[PDB]
RNA sequence: AUAAUAAUAAUAUGGUAAUAGAACAUUUAAUGAUAAUAUAUAUUAGUUAUUAAUUAAUAUAUGUAUUAAUUAAAUAGAGAA
RNA sequence: AGUAUGAAAAUGAUUAUUUUAUAAGCAAUCAUGAAUAUAUUAUAUUAUAUUAAUGAUGUACCUUUUGUAUAAUGGGUCAGC
């Protein structure tokens, strides 16, 4: 695997997934998990492996998951959070009944620090 | 010739040096009042100071007022969450205080699908254009 | 009856319970001394000023 | 051709001419490890990305001038000249000597009006920016254009003022990049 | 006794405390141990010094006490001493932002034009983005007055952790505010104390580890985020080009249309390259001709100043501005 | 006779009181609140004395009383300090002034209806054109700068999610 | 051999008539610190898996909660007569 | 039908912001541009709030019925009961 136009290249993008949930990345931007990561606290840094491909503006290295020798990607845990409560109501219709579906689910705010071609 | 258009940075918090966005807790409670006795007793019971151990980077401060027992926190940010532990238990207490320090202290948001990735940065690959396509359009 | 001393780990604090009602007596007291004092001097001045 | 990675289009599962925004079709499409040669779909007008700046303004030192990624699609023999000047087209000449100059400073002076920029240009085989270049006017003259401009700007309407004003913040946006 | 007196001695033992910093009361300081924690500073760095960083100059206090009717009362701060405040801290930190930050630029972007490598430099260290920094750090203002300190009776280490100047009680009060001096600003304060904070830690660490400043500058200035494309602004730009042209060995740059549509219709499309002999050096979009052209020598220009070159590469040292 | 320069920070609502106005009032005006509304449509944004003007030509019952009231409101405001000619009617609305008394109308066929007597008031705010207009296009003038221009091929957001993936 | 909280694996969680379990708002009675830096009510914006309460600002009242909490009870919750 | 107080709502007029004169149906929800307002950490390529560009989904509520968008019952709206 000749990476050498990747390793060459100013800007550089990432495809990898957490739980094949693919996210799309470049360095500085922060990924939002929509659940709340036990093993993780706030401050650890992840180190991602299933990296499906690492991309210039004009090639890209696709593996799966890509070697995890060729490259770095270093995601900080930069606080766990919710989204915003919210309540719909179910109900049928002719039925004074109406059900409360109340809901605030987990966020975990990731920030992609460092991501490069070792 | 050239000129430039005054304009100022963005701080990414995690890329250099992650500041812990958590900076402070306000633990308050009242010594009369029946809906404090989690917070007394959580006050009480070696676990504030086994956090304050754990977390040196965030001051806990402990107050007494008449009302209800509060857990205000403050962050990075400047915005300041301020939890109501009402008749709350010392374990409920506890996990109300382990959620606070979670919090980046952004406010609460409904996101859309797939709404994943805040990037500051212009694509790697360009914007699409039907002139620089691969394949034309017939 | 917490104290800063009682936690120690010391990002851990315990702020003074001082009653507001004390607080407001002692600034009465203290406005009230310096009010005192400033009145004394300037009648003490009169004086002086009255003799030559 | 430095390298010989095969080369792939942004490639969907789905019709690509029916689904384009399609996300899930491209999610869909996996293809075989390895590396790859995807020709960006975009113009090169605001990136200062490594693999769109030319090679004659990288350095002599860099590795980069020997790859082959500023690619050269377009050929300048296939594309006609736009908004060029007639210097380019046919070269600059240098041909006017100082006593023609002062020649024509004396007349420029003397008559904006009758020997104005274009005769001047038509009368010595040179350009009107070069006679700008060369000669100012009387200053008297340039001050009753100034006038006749601001009458002319004046006597338009709200709208027409507005359209100009847009305009001109078009243009500020053009050089920003 | 008296009131007054237990004040007095208060006071009196406030400005011993800020005339000293004494070590353990640094220490005990909460406000303080937390921000060394969160920073992560070095352990060489001692309370007291972190302490004097945020204490600001406030010799004298100044003729404007005499009148809060004219909109201006300093009644929180007490006198400092004269041999140990942040000011000459502040100023080797400034020295530092200055000479490090400037130096990344130029390794970033070689040919950056002068006004806009300022301009940038400003961006990454100015006096406003510093005290942006050091609030979200946690270095908050002693807006407590000195008697109110004392009714509560809270000790000295609280006073020694927030940040000391001659800040304007009842600044903005009815919305009125006095237009004072760079000396009793907010935003200047927050910018002083984390230049400071900088000194101190170039000032502990030099002689063991040389860099460890520079690192952590890097880490904290130098990793926010600036689109240096976003910084210019060009005016006759095909005129510039032609001169880069004239300089390089180059041939004349002439713009070209590449493809077309829409001509005849209120939004059409024209885009153009400018060629310098078969090289294309800028490529331009464009609603008009002539915008498509001017866009080509933008793009030209920018992919002139803006390239950024290797680590790998031996160092590029530009040949000046394009002076057109 | 000061050295002492300042800064002044108001609001909106700050800004709109303190402009130099005048507050009009009528009396028990014996009319409805849509007779009233038919008449001070047309007094919306005049100069006073034509708003005057118009009442004392006005066929209706009401425009005396409202010609009144604009008389004394720019008598209110000559007393102030302000000039006739330089005010204008910035609001002028009407509101039910309570008590209307009802009386029952007997009708054919034992049946009835209930007749109301509407009485109302006319209030209106007088402002200066010296001032309030002045700023209100210094207003409209910094919006109109504001304003980006319609740019033919311009930089529209590609509207929708990404999905964790290139399209192009 | 319990309780609270947190893990892991499993199973379960649509619901009219109906049955069962657990809460909250409101008002009164018993007990009851505290205080205009306070309390109550209202508006706006935050916070807590949120009919509820809490934080801040703003407004008006009051030298002040039959207040927190536990019990006892109810003229105890209204888009349907 | 006490006395004070009263930004409780329905309801009327007026002003401001915003949308609206080629577009068709419970008038909401979700997506999503734009405009405006506020913001003593918008550092911004910022955040919240308001607003019928445009797109998608969407047959009031109760009662009574085997079964109701029903053109079956009942309600003009809000306040108190
Ligand atoms: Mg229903
Ligand atoms: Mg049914
Ligand atoms: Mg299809
Ligand atoms: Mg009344
Ligand atoms: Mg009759
Ligand atoms: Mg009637
Ligand atoms: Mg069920
Ligand atoms: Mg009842
Ligand atoms: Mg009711
Ligand atoms: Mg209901
Ligand atoms: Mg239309
Ligand atoms: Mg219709
Ligand atoms: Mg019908
Ligand atoms: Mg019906
Ligand atoms: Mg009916």
């Amino acid at each position: 695997t000749d990476t050498t136009p990747l390793k060459l290249s100013n800007e550089l993008y990432a495809i990898f997934k957490i739980h094949n949930r693919p996210y799309l990345v470049t360095e500085g931007d922060r990924v939002i998990l929509p659940f709340k990561l036990k093993q993780a606290e706030v401050g650890d840094i992840l180190n991602m492996t299933d990296v499906t491909t690492l991309g210039s503006r004009n090639y890209k290295l696709v593996g799966h998951p890509i070697n995890t020798s060729l490259y770095t990607l270093k995601a900080t845990v930069v606080g766990k959070t919710k989204r915003a409560f919210q309540t719909r109501e179910v109900t049928k219709r002719r039925n004074r009944r109406v059900r409360h579906a109340k809901s605030k689910g987990d966020l975990t705010i990731l920030r992609i620090s460092e991501l490069s071609m070792n | 010739v050239v000129k430039a258009i005054a304009r100022n940075s963005i701080g990414r918090n995690g890329v250099g040096a992650f500041v812990f966005p958590c900076r402070k807790i306000t633990l308050q409670f009242c010594n009369w009042g029946g809906s404090s006795e989690g917070m007394r007793k959580f006050l009480t019971s070696k676990r504030l100071d086994k956090w304050g151990q754990e977390f040196p980077w965030i001051q806990f401060e402990v107050m007494r007022k008449s009302g209800h027992p509060l857990l205000r926190a403050e962050y990075t940010n400047g915005r300041e969450k301020v939890i109501c532990v009402r008749n709350l238990n010392i374990d409920n207490v506890e996990n109300k205080l382990k959620l606070l320090k979670d919090s980046d202290g952004d406010i609460l948001r409904r996101r859309t699908k797939n709404d994943n990735v805040e990037s500051l940065n212009s694509s790697v690959r360009g914007i699409w254009s039907p002139l620089h396509a691969a394949k034309r359009h017939r | 009856h917490p104290f800063s001393d009682n936690y120690a780990s010391p990002n851990i604090y315990v702020v003074n319970d001082v009653t507001s009602k004390e607080q407001k007596s002692k600034y009465d007291t203290i406005m009230k001394e310096i009010q005192k004092l400033e009145d004394d001097a300037t009648r003490k001045a009169l004086e002086t000023a009255r003799s030559a | 051709k430095q390298f010989g990675f095969p080369k792939t289009q942004v490639t969907t599962i789905y019709n690509k001419t029916k689904s384009a925004s399609n996300y899930k079709g491209y999610l869909k499409h996996r293809d075989a490890p390895g590396m790859y040669y995807q020709p960006s779909e975009s113009i090169a007008t605001g990136s200062v990305n490594s693999e769109t700046i030319p090679r004659s303004f990288m350095a002599a030192s860099d590795p980069r001038r020997g790859l082959d990624m500023p690619v050269q699609s377009t050929k300048a023999k296939q594309c006609p000249n736009v908004l060029v000047g007639k210097s380019t087209v046919n070269g600059k000449t240098y041909h006017l000597g100082p006593q023609e100059i002062d020649e024509i400073r004396k007349l420029r002076l003397d008559n904006p009006q009758k020997y104005t920029r274009k005769f001047l240009a038509a009368k010595y085989g040179i350009s009107p920016l070069f006679v700008s270049m060369v000669s100012k006017p009387s200053e008297q003259h340039v001050q009753i254009m100034e006038s006749r401009l601001q009458e002319i700007q004046s006597r338009w309407k709200e709208k027409r003022r507005i359209a100009r004003e847009d305009r001109k913040r078009r243009k500020l946006l053009w050089y920003q990049a | 006794e008296s009131e007054l007196a237990k004040y007095k001695e208060y006071y009196q033992g406030l400005k011993s405390t800020v005339n000293e910093i004494p070590e353990s009361v640094a220490s005990k300081s909460p406000s303080l141990r937390t921000l060394h924690k969160r920073l992560q500073l070095p352990n060489e760095l001692t309370y007291s010094t972190l302490s004097r960083c945020l204490t600001c100059p406030s010799a004298k206090l100044p003729d404007k006490i005499n009148n809060p009717t004219k909109g201006a009362a300093f009644v929180n701060t007490v006198p400092t001493n004269k041999y140990l405040d942040n000011h000459g801290l502040n100023i080797m930190g400034k020295n530092l932002l200055s000479y490090h930050v400037t130096k990344s630029i130029i390794q970033k972007y070689p040919r950056l034009p002068t006004v806009v490598l300022n301009a940038a430099v400003n961006a990454y260290i100015s006096e406003a983005v510093l005290a942006h920094i050091a609030k979200y750090w946690g270095i908050e203002v002693e807006t407590t007055s000195v008697l109110s300190r004392y009714l509560k009776m809270e000790p000295f280490e609280f006073t020694l952790g927030r940040l000391k100047f001659f800040n304007n009680s009842l600044n903005s009060k009815d919305g009125i505010e006095l237009i004072t001096g760079k000396n009793f600003s907010e935003t200047s304060a927050l910018a002083m104390s984390v230049r400071s904070i900088i000194a101190a830690i170039w000032a502990v660490t030099e002689q063991k580890d040389s860099q460890a400043v520079y690192r952590f500058i890097d880490d904290h200035i130098m990793s926010r985020k600036l689109d240096i494309t976003k910084m210019f602004q060009f005016e006759q730009p095909t005129r510039e080009l032609a001169m880069l042209c004239r300089r390089e060995g180059l041939e004349k740059p002439v713009s070209k249309l590449v493809a077309e549509s829409g001509r005849l219709s209120k939004s059409p499309v024209f885009i153009v390259h400018v060629f310098s002999g078969e090289e294309t050096l800028g490529e331009g979009y464009g609603s008009s001709l002539k915008e498509a052209k001017a866009r080509a020598a933008t793009d030209a220009l920018m992919k002139w100043y803006c390239y950024e070159p290797l680590a790998q590469q031996e160092p590029v040292i530009d040949p000046g501005t394009v002076v057109v | 006779n000061s050295s002492e320069r300042y800064k002044l920070k108001l609001t909106k609502r700050e800004i709109e009181v303190l402009e130099p106005s005048v507050y009009a009032q009528s009396y028990r005006i014996k009319s409805s609140m849509k007779k009233a509304t038919l008449l001070l449509r047309l007094l919306g944004g005049l100069d006073v004395m034509k708003a005057i003007s118009q009442c004392h030509f006005s066929n209706k019952k009401i425009a005396r009383e409202v010609a009144e009231l604009l008389q004394k409101g720019v008598k209110d405001g000559q007393k102030l300090g302000l000039k006739p000619e330089d005010l204008y009617i910035s609001q002028i609305w009407t509101g039910s002034d309570g008590f209307w008394r009802k009386r029952v109308e007997f009708k054919a066929r034992t049946r009835i209806g209930i007749i109301s007597h509407p009485y109302i008031h006319v209030r209106c705010i007088l402002r200066t054109k010296s001032v309030t207009k002045r700023r209100l296009a210094y207003e409209a003038h910094l919006k109109e700068q504001k304003r980006a221009p319609w740019v033919q091929l311009g930089d529209k957001p590609i509207r929708g999610v990404t999905g964790g993936v290139y399209k192009w």
